[PDB]
């Protein structure tokens, strides 16, 4: 019937790391999104400028999925006008957010025994991030007045830093999947569309 | 589940010499990161020196250079951090904390701040003073 | 900004019920999805239940799976979290969030004690 790739995005064996969020467009597909509300999977799921009862009544003219993986805490950030390391340094949803974050434990797959190192942060910037602006940057990160010449030393640090995810931890230590849908409506009277 | 507890801190006088030490119980982090860091009155708590399991490499400050020196029984799992020629702005609240390391590129990164710590001891006062 | 206010919680005898609610402000209630955690002395916080923005379809936690039910009324913004066949376990300060967590809100305390 032509339905959206929804699993690719959901279901991926693996995700990105919030400094480096991936992104997905969704397009050329009729897309079912009481599918998402509706599953009470997502421990997580807020929507913001819209009513999710509304959205298969909508008209689009772009539809992205940003993936990623943070830790509970965080999930917080992922909002309009919060503050943090991760809406910061790592992802920012402007002010005028208008779509929806959807948000799962992810415990038995992104936490090892030992320690899941694969999932970093970026946790030293010189600056805040614009919305949805990505940064992947790897510059040595200067803390003190020494100049640091791109050496790493005690003032001057690498600017990433692992989770180190474990499954012992509470749930606010333990790692959690999250997908931003955001979307772009279409300009028109309401007697077209809206 | 994780405990860090520091002994050893107490008042001397400039030039003294002091031993510190932090009993690890808990460690399951296969790679880490075991740092000393000092809190003065009102300012801001900072990195005094740093460990990290890979390499078994040290850093220290720079206004401790020579004179500290940091090291780890992993067998009797504490860390110890000898203080020598105190002097009296070294007087602070001395923390032993500890995180993960950093993997990236296949290197292993140990920054020695505070942001990067994710288990923290009470700490043990360090005073020197006549 | 964001204010979750719980309430419900007193000391009931093993095998009781309880009816915890909490009330949400600060954003549009009709449009999150609201969880249930607990956190016990000693221990951590742990996700007990998960509710749709509808309501439509509800998550348990294996521990609580068939004892707890959790419900939505989105005229009052308040969620509910109906317990029933209390253990000793269960003993811990309950929390309600949008978000993952404990410690938000102030939360409310639940002693299943004989």
């Amino acid at each position: 019937s032509n339905l959206c790739p929804f699993g690719e995005v959901f279901d991926a064996t693996r995700f990105a790391s919030v400094y480096a969020w991936n992104r997905k467009r969704i397009s050329n597909c009729v897309a079912d999104y009481s599918v998402l509300y509706n599953s009470a999977s997502f421990s997580t799921f807020k929507c913001y400028g819209v009513s999710p009862t509304k959205l298969n009544d909508l008209c689009f003219t772009n539809v992205y999925a940003d993936s990623f993986v943070i830790r509970g805490d965080e999930v917080r950030q992922i909002a309009p006008g919060q503050t943090g390391k991760i809406a910061d340094y790592n992802y920012k949803l402007p002010d005028d957010f208008t779509g929806c974050v959807i948000a799962w434990n992810s415990n038995n797959l992104d936490s090892k025994v030992g320690g899941n190192y694969n999932y970093l942060y970026r946790l030293f910037r010189k600056s805040n991030l614009k919305p949805f602006e990505r940064d992947i940057s790897t510059e040595i990160y200067q803390a003190g007045s020494t100049p640091c010449n791109g050496v790493e030393g005690f003032n001057c640090y690498f600017p990433l830093q692992s989770y180190g995810f474990q499954p012992t931890n509470g749930v606010g230590y333990q790692p959690y999947r999250v997908v931003v849908l955001s979307f772009e409506l279409l300009h028109a009277p309401a007697t077209v569309c809206g | 589940e994780v405990q860090l507890v520091e002994s050893g801190g107490d008042s001397v006088q400039p030039g003294d010499s002091l031993r510190l030490s932090c009993a690890i119980s808990g460690f399951t982090l296969d790679y880490y990161t075991i740092g000393w860091f000092r809190q003065a009155p009102g300012k801001e708590r900072e990195g005094v020196s740093c460990i990290g399991s890979s390499d078994s490499s040290t850093s220290y400050a720079d206004a401790v250079k020579g004179r500290f020196t940091i090291s780890s029984d992993n067998a009797k799992n504490t860390v110890y951090l000898q203080m020598n020629n105190l002097k009296p702005e070294d007087t602070a609240v001395y923390y032993c904390a500890a995180g993960p390391a950093t993997y990236y590129g296949g290197n292993w990164h140990h920054t020695c701040h505070a942001n990067a710590m994710h288990y923290w001891g009470k700490g043990t006062l360090v005073t020197v003073s006549e | 900004q964001v204010q979750l206010v719980e309430s419900g919680g007193a000391l009931v005898q093993p095998g009781g019920s309880l009816r915890l609610s909490c009330v949400a402000s600060g954003f549009t209630f009709s449009s999150f999805a609201m969880g249930w955690y607990r956190q016990a002395p000693g221990k951590e916080c742990e996700w007990v239940a998960t509710i749709t923005i509808t309501g439509g379809s509800t998550n348990y936690a294996d521990s609580v799976k068939g004892r707890f039910t959790i419900s939505r009324d989105n005229a009052k913004n308040t969620v509910y979290l109906q317990m029933n066949s209390l253990k000793p376990e269960d003993t811990a300060v309950y929390y309600c969030n949008p978000d993952p967590g404990c410690r938000r809100g102030q939360g409310t305390q639940v002693t299943v004690s004989s």
